[PDB]
RNA sequence: GGGGGGAACCUGGGGAACUGAAACAUCUCAGUACCCAGAGGAGAGGAAAGAGAAAUCGACUCCCUGAGUAGCGGCGAGCGA
RNA sequence: UGGUUCGUGGAGCCAUGGGGGAAUCUGGGCGGACCACCGCCUAAGGCUAAGUACUCCGGGUGACCGAUAGCGCACCAGUAC
RNA sequence: GUAGGGAAACCGAGUCCGAACAGGGCGCAGCGGCCGCAAAGUCCGCGGCCGUGGACCCGAAACCGGGC
RNA sequence: GCUGGGGCUAGGAGUGAAAAGCUAACCGAGCCCGGAGAUAGCUGGUUCUCCCCGAAAUGACUUUAGGGUCAGCCUCAGGCG
RNA sequence: GUGGAGCCUGGGAGUGAGGGCGCGAGCGAUAACGUCCGCGUCCGAGCGCGGGAACAACCGAGACCGCCAGCUAAGGCCCCC
RNA sequence: UGAAAUACCACCCUGGCGCGGCUGGGGGCCUAACCCUCGGAUGGGGGGACAGCGCUUGGCGGGCAGUUUGACUGGGGCGGUCGCCUCCUAAAAGGUAACGGAGGCGCCCAAAGGUCCCCUCAGGCGGGACGGAAAUCCGCCGGAGAGCGCAAGGGUAGAAGGGGGCCUGACUGCGAGGCCUGCAAGCCGAGCAGGGGCGAAAGCCGGGCCUAGUGAACCGGUGGUCCCGUGUGGAAGGGCCAU
């Protein structure tokens, strides 16, 4: 972790709880995360998307 | 004059019905972002305090 | 009528520090030691602008208990209804 | 600011040094921020035995001392020094 | 002391995590011939050690208060 | 300039042609009583007899290093075999 | 393999300055009664006993008491002996 | 005619002006609070709503007060060091010290992760325009001396190395059994369930060839949850899950 490698949080874009903590590096990565999930609320998988930590 | 119960070990053991001490696990109270999915579900279960520390911490707790 | 005195006790007005926290400042020792004013054989308190959950109790003082509980606390050491 | 278990805490209650400043029962305070409901109580005047504390003093009694002990002093001691 | 498990609401020989009827954590069960024997537990005495007090005894340099 | 008598200023205070000098024969903070049996992880000391067993001076961690908590090693009671 | 063997539960510790020697290394200088580890040993706690002129730890040997009895260990047997 | 259409009646905007209330500043004067002074004092004179003083705000502040100011160490100071990884020392299990001998970490990767399919290095010799010791091409030889992000060691092509496709298991809920171990930590983990990824399938997948890339509590933030809610319903504030 460092100034251009962040933490982030995972949110399930279908109920909007957080789910998972992650990192990635905002020079390499500049967009935002997206990536299917199992959220435990909806209890199947979901797109979640990079969320400020 | 009759001993004090100490707080701070109220607050953070139990006794159970055997006599063990009982407490929560440490290490997940902040820096989990890399920490795999195994490390958090564990952390947050309770564990047994090894014998000589819990005899320690029952004497603290003269009325439970 | 007052003044001054009385071992200890009592109330009010002021009020430490060593020490403990294995250092230390909040915290503790403690509203203790001590100074001062006043009281009297006692003093203080006392007849609800109370308690607090009982559809309840019924002034105040003191003992037992409730209880090292509820809580307070660099949630430490400890303090404590 | 203090008191309370309450160290600013969600901090009410009781007390008040500063500023502002009411009402007389349809008045007002409280039930732990606050608001509603439901209850409790009547502030800003005063007094009041007993049950409680102490032991200079008198007595009674000790699995208390017995002259280096027991009060500092059994004796001309708060003395000689 | 006779019930535990849970942060708790709560449930209870179970409960907590969980979607689980899964898995796991912490829990749950006398001797002899109605009797005697023994025992959970608890009460009192005694003893070891611990906590709070000066806490086995003697000893500072110092700090504070009020006076001289 | 020296000196008698009569006076005033004191404890974080006085006074000092300044030496931290002097403030009642030891002053980098007087003396006395009190808090007080301060605290001392330091040094010293610790009192009759006989019988059985019998260590350690290592590891981890420690504002820790000559002090501690736990483990190791000793000892007693119950149990197992 | 029945031993002051081992194991389980619990009560009480003390110790956490070691030291010499032998072997295996590091450090030092193929120095130190030097230092730091490892295996072992003894002293520590056997400054009790024999030998080593004397001498904690080298060699011999684990002192329950008594005997004007005997055998041995290391080391000794010219005299001190 | 525009969206609205007229004369007159309101009410209200706009922006300004003159009066006035109510004050906020500033400048000037006054006297009577308050302060100073005066043989005179229910007075005269001077200052003057300032200054002084009360409550409260921020600031400067060794004049004073309470304290803090680490340890290891061939004495102490000075210098060096303090956690973690690799190798040696280390006496062929484990472990093992010195201010002994040498290095490295406090990152990184959205692929440098999962799966499937495919491929095989460095180097040497010969040959080929610019083109070289070394760019790219062809042949032959070449078991691993290359590569594996970075120290070192172990491991490794019968892949852990190179390329491509589809993907997000860099899962949720757990966890038999163990390694290590004073505690607390650290580590490995089959299998079961939910919903997935790749593959015809057997199967694999709970990040990365492995061993460093880290920090117990307390206090507090944020997103959920809807568990507690001080007479009651709410709220305040807590708890629980995640960060
Ligand atoms: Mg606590
Ligand atoms: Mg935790
Ligand atoms: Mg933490
Ligand atoms: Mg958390
Ligand atoms: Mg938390
Ligand atoms: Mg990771
Ligand atoms: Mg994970
Ligand atoms: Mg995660
Ligand atoms: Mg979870
Ligand atoms: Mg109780
Ligand atoms: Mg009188
Ligand atoms: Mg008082
Ligand atoms: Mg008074
Ligand atoms: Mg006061
Ligand atoms: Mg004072
Ligand atoms: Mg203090
Ligand atoms: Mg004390
Ligand atoms: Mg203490
Ligand atoms: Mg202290
Ligand atoms: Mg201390
Ligand atoms: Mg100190
Ligand atoms: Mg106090
Ligand atoms: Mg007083
Ligand atoms: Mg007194
Ligand atoms: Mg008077
Ligand atoms: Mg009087
Ligand atoms: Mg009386
Ligand atoms: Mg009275
Ligand atoms: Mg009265
Ligand atoms: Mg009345
Ligand atoms: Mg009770
Ligand atoms: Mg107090
Ligand atoms: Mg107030
Ligand atoms: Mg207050
Ligand atoms: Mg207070
Ligand atoms: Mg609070
Ligand atoms: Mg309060
Ligand atoms: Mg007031
Ligand atoms: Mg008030
Ligand atoms: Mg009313
Ligand atoms: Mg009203
Ligand atoms: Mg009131
Ligand atoms: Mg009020
Ligand atoms: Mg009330
Ligand atoms: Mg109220
Ligand atoms: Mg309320
Ligand atoms: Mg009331
Ligand atoms: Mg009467
Ligand atoms: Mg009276
Ligand atoms: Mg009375
Ligand atoms: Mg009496
Ligand atoms: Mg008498
Ligand atoms: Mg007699
Ligand atoms: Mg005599
Ligand atoms: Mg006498
Ligand atoms: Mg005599
Ligand atoms: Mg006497
Ligand atoms: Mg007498
Ligand atoms: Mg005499
Ligand atoms: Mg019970
Ligand atoms: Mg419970
Ligand atoms: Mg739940
Ligand atoms: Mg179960
Ligand atoms: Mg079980
Ligand atoms: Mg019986
Ligand atoms: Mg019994
Ligand atoms: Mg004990
Ligand atoms: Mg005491
Ligand atoms: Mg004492
Ligand atoms: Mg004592
Ligand atoms: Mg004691
Ligand atoms: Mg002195
Ligand atoms: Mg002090
Ligand atoms: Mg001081
Ligand atoms: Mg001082
Ligand atoms: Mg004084
Ligand atoms: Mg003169
Ligand atoms: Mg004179
Ligand atoms: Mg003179
Ligand atoms: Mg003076
Ligand atoms: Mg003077
Ligand atoms: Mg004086
Ligand atoms: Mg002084
Ligand atoms: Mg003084
Ligand atoms: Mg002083
Ligand atoms: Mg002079
Ligand atoms: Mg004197
Ligand atoms: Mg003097
Ligand atoms: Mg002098
Ligand atoms: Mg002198
Ligand atoms: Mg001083
Ligand atoms: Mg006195
Ligand atoms: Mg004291
Ligand atoms: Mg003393
Ligand atoms: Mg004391
Ligand atoms: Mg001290
Ligand atoms: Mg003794
Ligand atoms: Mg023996
Ligand atoms: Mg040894
Ligand atoms: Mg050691
Ligand atoms: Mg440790
Ligand atoms: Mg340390
Ligand atoms: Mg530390
Ligand atoms: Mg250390
Ligand atoms: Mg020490
Ligand atoms: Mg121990
Ligand atoms: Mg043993
Ligand atoms: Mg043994
Ligand atoms: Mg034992
Ligand atoms: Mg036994
Ligand atoms: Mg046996
Ligand atoms: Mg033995
Ligand atoms: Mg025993
Ligand atoms: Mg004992
Ligand atoms: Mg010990
Ligand atoms: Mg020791
Ligand atoms: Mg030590
Ligand atoms: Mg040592
Ligand atoms: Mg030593
Ligand atoms: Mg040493
Ligand atoms: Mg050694
Ligand atoms: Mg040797
Ligand atoms: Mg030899
Ligand atoms: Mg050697
Ligand atoms: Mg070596
Ligand atoms: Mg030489
Ligand atoms: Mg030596
Ligand atoms: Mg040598
Ligand atoms: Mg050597
Ligand atoms: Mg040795
Ligand atoms: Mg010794
Ligand atoms: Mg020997
Ligand atoms: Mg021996
Ligand atoms: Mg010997
Ligand atoms: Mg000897
Ligand atoms: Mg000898
Ligand atoms: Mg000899
Ligand atoms: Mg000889
Ligand atoms: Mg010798
Ligand atoms: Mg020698
Ligand atoms: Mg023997
Ligand atoms: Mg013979
Ligand atoms: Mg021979
Ligand atoms: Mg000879
Ligand atoms: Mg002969
Ligand atoms: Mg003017
Ligand atoms: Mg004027
Ligand atoms: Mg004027
Ligand atoms: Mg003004
Ligand atoms: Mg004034
Ligand atoms: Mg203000
Ligand atoms: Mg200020
Ligand atoms: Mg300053
Ligand atoms: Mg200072
Ligand atoms: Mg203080
Ligand atoms: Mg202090
Ligand atoms: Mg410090
Ligand atoms: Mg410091
Ligand atoms: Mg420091
Ligand atoms: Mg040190
Ligand atoms: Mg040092
Ligand atoms: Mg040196
Ligand atoms: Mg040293
Ligand atoms: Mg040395
Ligand atoms: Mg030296
Ligand atoms: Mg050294
Ligand atoms: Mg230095
Ligand atoms: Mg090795
Ligand atoms: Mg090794
Ligand atoms: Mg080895
Ligand atoms: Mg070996
Ligand atoms: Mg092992
Ligand atoms: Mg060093
Ligand atoms: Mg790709
Ligand atoms: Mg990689
Ligand atoms: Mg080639
Ligand atoms: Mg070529
Ligand atoms: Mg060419
Ligand atoms: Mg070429
Ligand atoms: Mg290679
Ligand atoms: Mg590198
Ligand atoms: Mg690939
Ligand atoms: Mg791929
Ligand atoms: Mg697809
Ligand atoms: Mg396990
Ligand atoms: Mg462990
Ligand atoms: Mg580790
Ligand atoms: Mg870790
Ligand atoms: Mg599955
Ligand atoms: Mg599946
Ligand atoms: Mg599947
Ligand atoms: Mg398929
Ligand atoms: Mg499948
Ligand atoms: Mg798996
Ligand atoms: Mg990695
Ligand atoms: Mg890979
Ligand atoms: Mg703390
Ligand atoms: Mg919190
Ligand atoms: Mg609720
Ligand atoms: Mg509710
Ligand atoms: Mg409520
Ligand atoms: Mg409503
Ligand atoms: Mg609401
Ligand atoms: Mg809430
Ligand atoms: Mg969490
Ligand atoms: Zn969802």
């Amino acid at each position: 972790a460092s100034e251009v490698r962040i933490k982030l949080l995972l949110e399930c874009t279908e109920c909007k709880r957080r789910n998972y903590a992650t990192e990635k590096n905002k020079r390499n990565t500049p967009n935002k995360l997206e990536l299917r999930k199992y959220c435990p609320w909806c209890r199947k998988h979901t797109v979640h998307r990079e969320v400020k930590i | 004059p009759k001993m004090k119960t100490h707080k701070g070990a109220k607050k953070r053991v139990k006794i159970t019905a055997s006599g063990k001490v009982v407490a929560m696990k440490t290490g997940k109270r902040h820096l989990n972002w890399q920490k795999s999915g195994k490390e958090i579900r564990q952390k947050g279960r309770k564990f047994v305090l090894a014998k000589p520390e819990a005899e320690r911490i029952k004497l603290l707790l003269p009325y439970e």
